[PDB]
């Protein structure tokens, strides 16, 4: 299942794995054990590269994972600010909230990382 | 005999590794698309610990080996013979078990008194300031060429998020080959791959 390798070489940060895959037709919708889409997962480790394949590969933009969060969600949490800035370009979802009630915006603020809060506020 | 089953849980637990190629010189090394890392008999092996919520304190990380294969999955991974009795440990981890925890003094090392099987255990720590995951240190004392222990049979390790009782919180694996040439043997292993 090319869905499912997908997912671990995306967050693994395969960048050939990832293009090898993609280049068969691998799912980008595919979704783990968590309900993590590949761009959730290259967002969460930081993976600018693939993150940008994928979303010029029809990603959801605004999947989200059991917990409710989106792509942004993860960026803005961990403090990807190259991440953060692609995905809002790609249409990002500023007032998705996440199953606690949290927006990206609320993340960045909770996680400390200032300048992508202030990103985040003025693209509300 | 010990679940090898990729369990993400309600803390999404995932593990993750080091970037580090195959050089000739290369210590430790993970392939993705094999999930497996190759390294070097006594060598550190940086394991993250990647959580997508904060388990909660008494949580611990435990660590053991079992071999891949159904025919051999029955039997308790160990050290051989000659590296048991050869004096190299470091006064913590019992001289018989295959998978140690370096710099943590809070390590304990498990023989389970019913199956036998050997585990390494530490308490689960959240990032460091300014760091995204945990890294746990593992040393794996036998080759899998030793022919007392292993002796050419694939092993996986399983890591285990629990609760301070021991109740499964999480659980990932990876299949682990030890070797003079981990560098050698991820570029062998990866271009067999592709072939099949
Ligand atoms: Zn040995």
């Amino acid at each position: 299942d090319l869905g499912k390798k997908l997912l671990e070489a995306a967050w693994h940060g395969q960048d050939d794995e990832v293009r090898i895959l993609m280049a068969n037709g691998a799912d980008v919708n595919a979704t783990d054990q968590s309900g993590m889409t590949p761009l959730h997962l290259a967002a969460w480790r930081g993976h600018l590269e693939i993150v940008e394949v994928l979303l010029k590969t029809g990603a959801d933009v605004n999947a989200i994972d059991r917990w409710g969060k989106t792509p942004l969600h993860l960026a803005a949490r961990i403090g990807h600010l190259e991440i953060v800035e692609v995905l809002l370009k790609a249409g990002a979802d500023v007032n998705a909230q996440d199953k606690f009630g949290k927006t990206p915006f609320d993340l960045a603020i909770d996680n400390g990382n200032e300048d992508i809060a202030e990103v985040l506020q003025k693209a509300a | 005999v010990p679940s090898q089953k990729t369990y993400q849980g309600s803390y999404g637990f995932r593990l993750g590794f080091l970037h580090s190629g195959t050089a000739k010189s290369v210590t430790c090394t993970y392939s993705p698309a094999l999930n497996k890392m190759f390294c070097q008999l006594a060598k550190t092996c940086p394991v993250q610990l990647w959580v997508d919520s904060t388990p909660p304190p008494g949580t611990r990380v435990r660590a053991m080996a079992i071999y891949k294969q159904s025919q051999h999955m029955t039997e308790v991974v160990r050290r051989c013979p000659h590296h048991e009795r050869c004096s190299d440990s470091d006064g913590l981890a019992p001289p018989q078990h295959l998978i140690r925890v370096e710099g943590n003094l809070r390590v304990e090392y498990l023989d389970d008194r019913n199956t036998f099987r050997h585990s390494v255990v530490v308490p689960y720590e959240p990032p460091e300031v300014g760091s995204d995951c945990t890294t746990i240190h593992y040393n794996y004392m036998c080759n899998s060429s030793c022919m007392g222990g292993m002796n050419r049979r694939p092993i996986l390790t399983i890591i285990t998020l629990e609760d301070s009782s021991g109740n499964l919180l999480g659980r990932n694996s990876f299949e682990v080959r030890v070797c003079a040439c981990p560098g050698r043997d991820r570029r062998t292993e990866e271009e067999n791959l592709r072939k099949k």
